[PDB]
C-alpha cells in the first residue's frame, strides 16, 4: 500500500496491495477488471517513462539556454537549420518524419507486441539494479513517482504555455520574482472574472 | 449443329439466385416457352408492340425520310 | 336519448358531421388566410 | 431562374397579368355607386388580388414566360434555390395527415375486431372510441415505426389466397 | 401518485411497476405515446438526452446571460453567438460540424448499441482496456463509471431524488428553451432583456402585448 | 380548371418538369441552363466528340422549329 | 473472429470464425449463401492485391516526382511520349492496348476458370512464408487489413481528385498546410451546404 490519497477512505477490492505506486486511487473504478488493469499497470509506466525523459529535455534546452520545448520543432516553418548542443543538422521534415516514422517502430512494435513485459531485465539493466530480490518494488515505486511527478510538470507545461505563451523557467522566474502577481489568476484564462 | 455456340436448354436453368431472390429462377422456362405458341406469341407482341411505339416516338422526332416534316398531315 | 345519440353515431350522420367540421375548418381557414399557393412563413 | 424561368417579382409578364386583373375589376367596378354593398365586395377583391400578387412575388416562386408561378417538385433544386415550401415542405405536411388518417382507422379497426360483432360498431361509429383514438392518434409515425420494428405492422402468410 | 391532474385516470402502462419505477412519473401521457413498453423505454432514453442537452444548452444561455447584463462578461445574444465566434474562430462552420458529427456520431452510436442491448460496450477486446467500465449501470439512461467522477451513485438510497431532480430541472430546461426561442420569435429581444422588461411593466409587457394572441 | 373559371390563373399548380428538362440539357439543350453533360462546353461528353457525331446534333436540338427534343412546360 | 466491428453486436451465422479477415460485418445479408461466400472470399483477396498495387502506384509517381496516378495515362490524347522511371516509350495506345487485351488473359483466364484457388503455394512463394504451419491465418489477416485499407485508400484518391483536381500528396500537403480549410467541407462539392 504505502498511502492512502485521501485519508479514511477504503482502499478498492481491485487493486493489489504488492503494486508499485499503489494509493487506492481509483475513483472512476476505471481498472476495475484485471485485464484493463493489466494493460494499464503497463501504460502508466510507459507515459512515466516518456514523460520523464520529456521533461528532461523541455528543461535542459532552457537551462542550456536554447530557446525552450516549444520553439524547438518552430524550424519546420519559417526557414530551417535545427540545431542540437549547437551542432546543425541538414535535415529537411519529411526525411527525419519517415526516419521518426520507421526506426521507433522498429522497436515499438518489437516491445509491444512480442508480450506484456514492462520490466525486462537483463540488458536494459546494464549497471545491475533490479534483481529482484528485495529493492525491485521501492526502485519501482521511485519510478512511478518521478514519472507521475513528471506527468504533472507536462500537463503544467503545456497549460502554462497556452495560458502565458512562455517557457518553464521564463515563468518560474517570474514567479519568483512577483510571487503574488505572476501566478495562475493574474492571467485572463484560468481563472475567468477575478 | 456445329460444336461451338451456346444452348438454350443451358443458359435458362443456370441463371438461378439463391437465397430466395427470384426462388427458383429461371428453371424449367424452355419446357414451356418452347411448348407454348402463346407465350412466344406473347412475348412477340410485347417486342414488336414496343418497337412500333420506337418507330412512332422517333420517327416524328429524327424524321428519316427527305421532306417529311413539312408534310405536316403525314 | 340513448337512442338518438346511437343515431346521431351512425355512418351518414358522423360523415355529414365531420364533414361540415372539416370543410367549415378549411373554410374558416381560407378566410382568415387568403390563397395559400404556396407554404409562407 | 432554374430552368429557363424568372422571379416573379422581376418578369413583366406578372405585372401585366395583375394590371390585367385589376383592368378588369376595375371597368367592373365603374358602375355602381362607391358606397354601396356591390363596389365594397368589388374593392375587396381587389385587395385580396393585390395582396395575392405581393405575397406570391415576396414567396419567391418563379414564373415562366405565362407570367404565372411554377412550382420546383425536386429536392435538391428546391432546397438549394430556397423552394422547399413550394412542394417539399407540403409533401411532409400532407404525409403527416395521410398516415394519421391511416393509422386511426387502422387502430379503429383493430380495436373493435375482438367484439361480438365488429360490423355493427362500424356502420354505428362508437364516438368515445374514436374521438380517444382521434387524439393519441396525434404521434403516429413514432407508432408507426414501433410497430413496425416488431412485425405487428404487418401480417404474415395467414392472409388469403386463391391458387399459387 | 402525485399525478400531473389529480382526478384524471392515469394510463396504465404508466401504472406498471416497470413504470411507476421510473424517474419522473407523473402520469402523464394524455396521447398514449408509450403504450408499447419497449417505446416507453426508448422515449425514457429520449428525454433523459432531450433534458440534458437542454440543461446544457439553457445553462450555456442564461449563466453567461446573466453575466452579460450584470457586467464582467460580453457573451452576445444565443442568436446572435453563432454571427460572431465564426470570425473568432480557426475554422469555417461547415468543416467545424463534420468535425462535430464525426466526434458526436462515434458517441451518439456507442449510445444507440448500448440501449438496442445492454451491457454491448463493455464486451472485452472492443478498447484498449477502456472497454470494462462501459457496461454503464443496470438500468439505461444513466451509464455512471466514467461519467460519474464525484461518485454520487455509491449510494442506493437519495438515488430516485437525484433521478427525479434531473429529471424535473431537464424538463423545466427543454420548456425554457422552447420558450428562448418562441420570446425571440415574438419580440426580437434577449431573454434576460425580456425578463427586465417582464418585471419593470409586468401588468402590461406580456405575451397580451404582442401579435401571438391574436383574437 | 376552377383556378381558370374564377379568374385566376396565378393559382394554378404549374409544376415545372424538372426532371425532363434535365434531360434535355444533358443531350444539349440549353435552353434551362442546368449545363450538366452536353449543354456544357467544358463537360468530357460535349469535348470527347466534337470532332465524330456532336455539332449537327446540338445545331438540331437548339432549332426551336424541329420536333427534335421539344421545350416543356407545366 | 479478432474483433467485432461494432461492438455488442451479434455476429452472422454464415460467417465462419477461422475465415481470415473476419470482424462479422455483413448489414446487407449479402454472402449469406456459401457458394457466393466463397467466391466473396476469392474475390476481395484480388480487389485487395490490385488495390495494393493501385495505390503503391499511385503513390511513387508523387513521391518520385512523375506527375499523377491521373495525367499518367493523358498522353493517348494530345500527344504522346509515355515515360516509366523517365524512360521513354515507343508505343501508340492501340499496340499496348492490344497487348493488355492479350498478355494478361493469358494470366487471367489461366488463374480464374482453373479451379477456384485464392493462395496457392509453390512458385509464388520464392522466399517461403506461408507453410500453412503456424503463420499462415496471421499472414492472411494482415494481407486482408493492408488491401482493405489500399481499396479504401484507392476510392479516396477518386473521391478526392473528382472533388478537388488534386492528387494525393497535393492535397495532403495542403492538409497539413490549413487543416481546418482543406478537408471534404471546404469544397462544395462533398457537403452540398
Ligand atoms: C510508428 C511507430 C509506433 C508504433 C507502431 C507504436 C506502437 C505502440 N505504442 Mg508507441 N510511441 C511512438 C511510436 C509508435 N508506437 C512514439 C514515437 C512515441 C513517443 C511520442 C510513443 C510513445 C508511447 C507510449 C508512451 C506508449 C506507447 C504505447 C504503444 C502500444 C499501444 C498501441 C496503441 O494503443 O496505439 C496508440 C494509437 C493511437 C492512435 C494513439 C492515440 C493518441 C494518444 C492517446 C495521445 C493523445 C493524448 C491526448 C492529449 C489524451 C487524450 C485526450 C484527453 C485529454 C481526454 C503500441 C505497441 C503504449 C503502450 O505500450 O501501452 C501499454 C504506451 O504507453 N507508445
Ligand atoms: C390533389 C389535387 C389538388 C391539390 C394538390 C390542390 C392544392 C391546392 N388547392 Mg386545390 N382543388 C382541387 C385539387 C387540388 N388542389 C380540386 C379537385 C378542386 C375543385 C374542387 C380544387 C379547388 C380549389 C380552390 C377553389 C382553391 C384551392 C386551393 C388550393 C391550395 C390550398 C390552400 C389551402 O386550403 O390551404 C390549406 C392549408 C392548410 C395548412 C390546412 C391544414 C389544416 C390544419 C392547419 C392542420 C391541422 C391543425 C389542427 C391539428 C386541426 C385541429 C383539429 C380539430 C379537431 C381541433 C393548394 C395549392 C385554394 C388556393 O389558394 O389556391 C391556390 C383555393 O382557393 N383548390
Ligand atoms: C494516462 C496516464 C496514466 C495511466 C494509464 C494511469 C494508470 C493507472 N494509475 Mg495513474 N496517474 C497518472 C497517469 C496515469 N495513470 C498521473 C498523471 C498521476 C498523477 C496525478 C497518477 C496518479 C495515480 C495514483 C496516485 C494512483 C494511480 C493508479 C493507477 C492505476 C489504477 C487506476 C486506473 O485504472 O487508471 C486508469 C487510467 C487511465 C485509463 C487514464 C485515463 C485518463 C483520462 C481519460 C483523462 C484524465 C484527465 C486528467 C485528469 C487531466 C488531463 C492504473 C495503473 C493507482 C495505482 O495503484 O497505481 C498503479 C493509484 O493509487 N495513478
Ligand atoms: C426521380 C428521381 C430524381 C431525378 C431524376 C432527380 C434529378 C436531379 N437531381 Mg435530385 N433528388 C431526388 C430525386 C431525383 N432527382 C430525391 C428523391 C432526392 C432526395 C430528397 C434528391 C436530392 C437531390 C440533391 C440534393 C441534388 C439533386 C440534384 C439533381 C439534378 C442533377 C437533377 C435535376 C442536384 C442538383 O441541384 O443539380 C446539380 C443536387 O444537388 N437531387
Ligand atoms: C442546435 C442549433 C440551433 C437551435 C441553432 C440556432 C441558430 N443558429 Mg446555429 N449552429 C449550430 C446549432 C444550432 N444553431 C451548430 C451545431 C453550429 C456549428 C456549425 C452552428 C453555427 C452557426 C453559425 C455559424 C451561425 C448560426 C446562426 C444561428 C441562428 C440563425 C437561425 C439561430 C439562432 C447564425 C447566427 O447566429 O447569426 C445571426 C450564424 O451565423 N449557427
Ligand atoms: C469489392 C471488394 C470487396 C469484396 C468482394 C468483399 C467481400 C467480403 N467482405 Mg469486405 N471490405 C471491402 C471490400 C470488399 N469486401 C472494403 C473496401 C472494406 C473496408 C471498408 C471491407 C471491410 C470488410 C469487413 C470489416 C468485413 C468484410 C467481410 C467481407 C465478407 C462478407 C461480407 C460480404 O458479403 O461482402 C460482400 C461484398 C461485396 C461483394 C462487395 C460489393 C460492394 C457493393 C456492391 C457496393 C459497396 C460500395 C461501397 C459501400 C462504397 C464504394 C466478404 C468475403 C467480413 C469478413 O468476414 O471478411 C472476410 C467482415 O467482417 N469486409
Ligand atoms: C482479360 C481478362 C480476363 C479474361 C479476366 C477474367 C477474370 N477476372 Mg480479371 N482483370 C483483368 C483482365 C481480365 N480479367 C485486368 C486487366 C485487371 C486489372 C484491372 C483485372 C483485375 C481483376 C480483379 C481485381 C479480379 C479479376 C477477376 C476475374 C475473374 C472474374 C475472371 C477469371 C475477379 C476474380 O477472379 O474474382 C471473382 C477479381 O477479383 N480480375
Ligand atoms: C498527465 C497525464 C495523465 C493524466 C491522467 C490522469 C491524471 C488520470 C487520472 C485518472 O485515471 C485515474 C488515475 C483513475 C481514474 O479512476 C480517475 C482519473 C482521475 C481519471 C499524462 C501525461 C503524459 C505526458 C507525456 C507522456 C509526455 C511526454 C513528453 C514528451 C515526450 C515531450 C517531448 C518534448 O519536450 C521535448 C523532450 C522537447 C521539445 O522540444 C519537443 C517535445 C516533443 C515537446
Ligand atoms: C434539447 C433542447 C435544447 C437544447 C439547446 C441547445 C443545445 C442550445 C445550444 C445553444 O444555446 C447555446 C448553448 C449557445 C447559442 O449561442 C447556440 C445554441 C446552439 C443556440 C430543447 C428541447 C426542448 C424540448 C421540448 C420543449 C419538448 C417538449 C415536448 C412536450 C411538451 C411533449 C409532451 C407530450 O409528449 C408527451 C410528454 C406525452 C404526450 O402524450 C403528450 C405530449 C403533449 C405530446
Ligand atoms: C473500395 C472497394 C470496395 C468497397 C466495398 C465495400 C466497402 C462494401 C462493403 C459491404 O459489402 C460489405 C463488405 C458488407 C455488405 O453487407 C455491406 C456493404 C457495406 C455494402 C473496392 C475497391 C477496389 C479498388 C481497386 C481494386 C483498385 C485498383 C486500382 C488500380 C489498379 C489503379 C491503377 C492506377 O493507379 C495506377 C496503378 C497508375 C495510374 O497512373 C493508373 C491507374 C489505373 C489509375
Ligand atoms: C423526396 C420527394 C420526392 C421523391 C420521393 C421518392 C423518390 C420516394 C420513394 C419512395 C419509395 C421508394 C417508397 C417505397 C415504399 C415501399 C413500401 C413498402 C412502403 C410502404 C408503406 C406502408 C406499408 C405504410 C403503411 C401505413 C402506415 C405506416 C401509415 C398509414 C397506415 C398504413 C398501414 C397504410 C418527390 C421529388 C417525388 C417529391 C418531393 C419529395
Amino acid at each position: 500500500k504505502a498511502g492512502n490519497w485521501l485519508p479514511g477512505s477504503d482502499a478498492p477490492a481491485w487493486l493489489p496491495d504488492d503494486l508499485p505506486g499503489n494509493y487506492g486511487f481509483d475513483p472512476l473504478s476505471l481498472g476495475k477488471e484485471p485485464a484493463s488493469l493489466k494493460r494499464f499497470t503497463e501504460s502508466e509506466v510507459i507515459h512515466g517513462r516518456w514523460a520523464m525523459l520529456g521533461v528532461a529535455g523541455s528543461l535542459a534546452v532552457e537551462l542550456l539556454g536554447y530557446g525552450n520545448w516549444y520553439d524547438a520543432p518552430l524550424w519546420a516553418v519559417n526557414g530551417g537549420k535545427a540545431t542540437w548542443f549547437g551542432i546543425e543538422v541538414p535535415f529537411d521534415l519529411n526525411a527525419l518524419l519517415a526516419f521518426e516514422f520507421v526506426a521507433m517502430a522498429a522497436a515499438e512494435g518489437q516491445r509491444g507486441d512480442a508480450g506484456g513485459v514492462v520490466y525486462p531485465g537483463g540488458a536494459f539493466d546494464p549497471l545491475g539494479f533490479a534483481k529482484d530480490s528485495s529493492k525491485s518494488g521501492e526502485l519501482k515505486l521511485k519510478e512511478i513517482k518521478n514519472g507521475r511527478l513528471a506527468m504533472v510538470a507536462f500537463l503544467g507545461f503545456v497549460a502554462q504555455h497556452a495560458a502565458t505563451g512562455k517557457g518553464p523557467i521564463a515563468a518560474l522566474g517570474e514567479h519568483l520574482a512577483n510571487p503574488w502577481g505572476a501566478n495562475f489568476a493574474t492571467n485572463g484564462i484560468s481563472v475567468p472574472f477575478f | 449443329n456445329f460444336g461451338i455456340g451456346h444452348r438454350m436448354q443451358a443458359i435458362l436453368e443456370a441463371h438461378t439466385p439463391p437465397s430466395g431472390s427470384l426462388g427458383a429462377g429461371h428453371k424449367g422456362l424452355f419446357d414451356t416457352v418452347n411448348n407454348s405458341l402463346h407465350f412466344q406469341l406473347g412475348l412477340a407482341l410485347a417486342s414488336v408492340g414496343t418497337i412500333t411505339s420506337l418507330v412512332a416516338q422517333h420517327m416524328y422526332s429524327l424524321p428519316p425520310y427527305a421532306f417529311q416534316a413539312i408534310d405536316f398531315t403525314t | 336519448m340513448k337512442d338518438f345519440t346511437t343515431y346521431l353515431s351512425t355512418a351518414p350522420v358522423i360523415a355529414t358531421i365531420w364533414f361540415t367540421f372539416t370543410a367549415g375548418l378549411l373554410i374558416e381557414i381560407n378566410r382568415y388566410f387568403p390563397d395559400p399557393l404556396v407554404f409562407s412563413f | 431562374d432554374i430552368a429557363g424561368l424568372t422571379p416573379c417579382s422581376e418578369s413583366k409578364a406578372y405585372a401585366k397579368l395583375e394590371k390585367k386583373e385589376l383592368k378588369t375589376l376595375e371597368k367592373r367596378l365603374k358602375q355602381y355607386e362607391a358606397d354601396s354593398a356591390p363596389a365594397v365586395a368589388l374593392k375587396a377583391t381587389m385587395e385580396r388580388t393585390k395582396a395575392r400578387f405581393a405575397n406570391y412575388a415576396k414567396a419567391g416562386l418563379l414564373c415562366g414566360n405565362d407570367g404565372l408561378p411554377h412550382l420546383i417538385a425536386d429536392p435538391g433544386l428546391a432546397l438549394k434555390y430556397g423552394h422547399a415550401g413550394e412542394v417539399f415542405i407540403p409533401t411532409f405536411g400532407f404525409l403527416y395527415v395521410a398516415g394519421y388518417i391511416g393509422y386511426v382507422g387502422r387502430q379503429y379497426l383493430i380495436a373493435v375486431k375482438g367484439e361480438a360483432k365488429p360490423t355493427d360498431k362500424e356502420i354505428i361509429i362508437d364516438v368515445p372510441l374514436a374521438t380517444k383514438l382521434a387524439w393519441q392518434g396525434a404521434g403516429w409515425p413514432l407508432a408507426a415505426v414501433q410497430e413496425l420494428q416488431r412485425g405487428t405492422l404487418l401480417e404474415k402468410e395467414e392472409n388469403i389466397t386463391v391458387s399459387p | 401518485r402525485q399525478s400531473w391532474l389529480p382526478g384524471s385516470q392515469i394510463p396504465a402502462h404508466l401504472d406498471t411497476p416497470a413504470a411507476q419505477a421510473l424517474a419522473g412519473n407523473f402520469g402523464f401521457d394524455p396521447l398514449g405515446l408509450g403504450k408499447d413498453p419497449v417505446a416507453l423505454r426508448w422515449y425514457q432514453q429520449a428525454e433523459l438526452i432531450h433534458c440534458r442537452t437542454a440543461m446544457a444548452g439553457v445553462a450555456g444561455i442564461l449563466i453567461p446571460g446573466l453575466l452579460t447584463k450584470a457586467g464582467a462578461l460580453n457573451v452576445p445574444e444565443w442568436y446572435d453567438a453563432g454571427k460572431v465566434a465564426i470570425e473568432n474562430s480557426f475554422a469555417p462552420w461547415g468543416s467545424l460540424l463534420a468535425v462535430q458529427l464525426f466526434l458526436c456520431g462515434f458517441v451518439e452510436a456507442k449510445r444507440w448499441q448500448d440501449i438496442r442491448k445492454p451491457g454491448s460496450q463493455g464486451e472485452p477486446g472492443s478498447f484498449l482496456g477502456f472497454e470494462a467500465s462501459l457496461k454503464g449501470t443496470s438500468e439505461l439512461g444513466y451509464p455512471g463509471g466514467p461519467f460519474d467522477p464525484l461518485g454520487l451513485s455509491k449510494e442506493a438510497d437519495k438515488w430516485a431524488d437525484w433521478k427525479l431532480k434531473e429529471v424535473k430541472n431537464g424538463r423545466l430546461a427543454m420548456l425554457a428553451f422552447l420558450g428562448f426561442v418562441a420570446q425571440k420569435y415574438a419580440t426580437g429581444a434577449g431573454p434576460v432583456d425580456n425578463l427586465a422588461a417582464h418585471l419593470k411593466d409586468p401588468w402590461h409587457v406580456n405575451y397580451a402585448t404582442n401579435g401571438v394572441s391574436l383574437p | 380548371d376552377v383556378m381558370q373559371a374564377f379568374g385566376t390563373p396565378e393559382k394554378q399548380i404549374l409544376i415545372e418538369p424538372v426532371f425532363a428538362q434535365w434531360i434535355q440539357a444533358a443531350h444539349g439543350k440549353a435552353l434551362y441552363g442546368f449545363d450538366f453533360l452536353l449543354s456544357s462546353k467544358t463537360s468530357a461528353a460535349f469535348a470527347n466528340g466534337q470532332s465524330l457525331w456532336l455539332p449537327g446534333w446540338l445545331d438540331a436540338i437548339n432549332n426551336n422549329q424541329n420536333s427534335l427534343f421539344l421545350t416543356i412546360g407545366p
